[PDB]
């Protein structure tokens, strides 16, 4: 049976975030998984896994205006104000584009430290319960590029995950009470 | 029953295992009786060995398996028990037991189409 | 080689679990394949079952409340903790489909020992034992015991032994 | 592969018998060949013997007259009578003479299952069955049960199997 | 000939649903095929059939307005309100499409659990007549995504249908009365 596999089993392309703003202005977006309650209860089910992103960002507006994305990895520094000298270095994967177009797909490798990423971490960092200093990804942050019309903007973006290219290991049994929180697995 | 709420239509064959862990010197017998769809699940005794049934001695045996037939899931079967005879036990153990049931699908169990889950909110 | 404190089972009783890392961690220490022996006895008179299950970075959760758990509270070690709510498993995972483990049935009728080998399971080739727990074993009690009178002692002992630790 | 309703021996009870034909006749039906499975279940403790035997052609005797029995006392049919005698098999031929019938011993200190095989033992080819008893699967207590305490129920249960019945 | 096969006499590619909607809000049309008497009259003619779909949606309005269709199977939940999380599910297929762009297109496999689509159905579903519970397909819901500008928009939908990889079975005679309702064939 081909549907049943686990590369086709994780491969819905969900929604993850979605926050608009307003003409604080740029959008700044922490890359943890563990946004929905649909796609993180289906992550659930496995200890340790590996995969890919392939981010799509969708952008709509309520007028050519460009905007840019930019993808920071863990280690480097994240921009605080929008014309920061952070935007214009290019050790990290920027990409330029505009609202009329078919939307932007940019898509990240596997970039834990061990071999795949641990779901579930028993055990402290330094000295933190559940927190795996190797896990995390990145963040990327979405400024626009113009000068601002003072005019009625309202400026919504949605991002897409696609994880593909699955591998898994050890599966669990699902989880049946609610979530608490999104730092730890309370009830 | 937690993967097939994600999938939409399922097909194949169930197995059911049931365990005894009462103490060592308790006897007694039970009948199992399945029951197909196209019949009623039988209230009495004289009817329910009529349907396909198990003898089961715990004493003699511990365990039993028990294949379940397999039908599809098109838009529904029982499986019920019936105390054979009163339980005896030893006057030093005590008189209250336990049954624990489980649940397996076989290699012919299969999935089609997946669909979100209402499971959780 | 090593064993274990044992422990007490009763009618009362709800589960223990140990921190393997951690609870061996206190004994003549400072790759390693883990071989666990549980032997509990009882005469035939007794009744009741168990189940032996040895589950993997196994984070737990406190109850209802949204304030992780700290450092004395996962790491008891060597004394082994006590499951406040074993049906859940402390994070809401049922017990019911908790046998996809590594697992064994110790049915006071049938037999009365189990035997777990556990293999190196870490993304890294190496870890740092004294921030980790790697594995997490866990008996806990499904049918209680009953006699004619009240509860017995039915003690049970684990015995642990590590193969290349360094 | 029918069985028939659990009876309960006691020290107080006295045999017990079915006719073969008859008491199989009102489940599901209208060159037959028996078999007969009888086990009872008892712990260690119990104690008692036992007799199961199948008599051919059994004609039964009114206790103290000259009537004949009727339509109703002979064949009660799927529960099974009581004898009043057991001693005299209710027709006076000693019980201590009725091992010649094909029979086996269900002593409860060594085992607690008997099986009998029954062939077709009749002078005619055909057969009326529900004008005709053909066997009389009968048991007998011979030494009754005791414990300490007052008797168990011990049930005892038959399997009835036929072979190609039509 | 390779005029007069099957699977040339049923591609048409006609129209099947034109509903608008002023700026309830969203579009929600059944999948039945029973729409217009001229492709329903053509369907009459075969007992038992296999296809898929081929959806084609164009859009005209009377402004760069983004437009979501989401396509749910049977046995799934359908959207009431437009901003429902229902649309966020990833479980479903759905397409994303401007305006300006050439119009989106979609295929539906075949996916009646029996071999083929039974067209008549003499019986009875649990305890209706005529209801093959096996022979709906689903439905497509199509909402906009935009905040709405206070503005008179009239955006209005078309919907075309080429059933394509015919196999017919059971040749029968054509329909002379004119229908009454599309539950059933009275006359």
């Amino acid at each position: 049976v081909s549907e049943t596999l686990v590369e086709n089993f994780l491969s819905r392309a969900a929604l993850v975030s979605k926050r608009s703003f307003e003409y604080k202005n740029f959008f700044k977006w922490t890359i943890n998984t563990r946004s929905f309650v649909q796609l993180r209860r289906k992550l659930e089910l496995f200890t340790y896994l590996r995969f890919d992103a392939e981010i799509t960002i969708l952008t709509t507006v309520a007028p050519d205006l460009t905007l840019q994305a930019m993808f920071v990895p863990t280690g480097a520094l994240t921009p605080e104000k929008q014309d920061s000298f952070h935007w214009q270095s290019g050790s990290n994967a920027s990409v330029f584009f505009k609202i009329s177009d078919p939307p932007a797909r940019i898509t990240i490798p596997f970039m834990c430290i061990n071999s795949a990423y641990s779901v579930f971490y028993d055990g402290f960092a330094g000295f933190l319960y559940g927190i795996n200093p190797a896990d995390t990804i990145g963040n990327l942050c979405v400024r626009i590029v113009n000068e601002h019309q003072p005019v009625g903007f309202t400026v919504t973006v949605r991002v897409y995950m696609k994880p593909k290219h699955i591998k898994a290991w050890a599966p669990r049994p699902p989880r049946t009470l609610p979530y608490m929180s999104i730092a730890n697995a309370n009830y | 029953g937690n993967i097939s709420r994600y999938y939409t239509h399922w097909s194949g064959s169930l197995e059911m295992t049931f365990m005894f862990c009462g103490s060592f010197m308790a006897t007694g017998k039970l009948i199992l009786c399945y029951t197909p769809p196209g019949g009623s699940c039988p209230t009495t005794r004289e009817t329910a060995m009529l349907g396909t049934h198990i003898v089961w001695d715990f004493g003699l045996q511990s365990s039993v398996t028990l294949i379940i037939p397999w039908i599809s899931g098109s838009h529904v079967g029982y499986v019920t028990c019936f105390m054979q005879t009163n339980l005896i036990v030893p006057s030093e153990s005590s008189d209250t037991c336990s049954l624990i049931g489980f649940i397996a699908a076989k290699d012919d169990f299969s999935l089609r189409l997946m669909r979100d889950s209402p499971d959780i909110g | 080689f090593y064993t274990l404190k044992s422990v007490k089972w009763e009618t009362g009783s709800t589960g223990w679990w140990w921190k393997l890392p951690d609870a061996l961690n206190n004994i003549g220490m400072f790759r390693s394949g883990f071989l666990i022996h549980v032997q509990c006895n009882a005469t035939k008179f007794h009744q009741g079952a168990l189940l032996v299950v040895a589950i993997p970075e196994h984070q737990r959760g406190a109850h209802n409340t949204n304030t992780s758990p700290g450092f004395d509270d996962i790491m008891k070690g060597e004394e082994g903790g006590t499951f406040n709510h074993p049906y859940v498993l402390d994070d809401g995972t049922s017990l019911a489909c908790a046998t996809i483990f590594p697992h064994q049935w110790i049915n006071l009728r049938t037999n009365n020992s189990a035997t777990i080998v556990l293999p190196w399971m870490n993304a890294a080739p190496m870890d740092f034992p004294l921030r980790h727990n790697q594995w997490t074993l866990a008996i806990i009690p499904v049918v209680p015991l009953g006699t004619r009178t009240t509860s017995s002692m039915v003690p049970i002992t684990v015995s642990i032994a590590p193969m290349c630790c360094e």
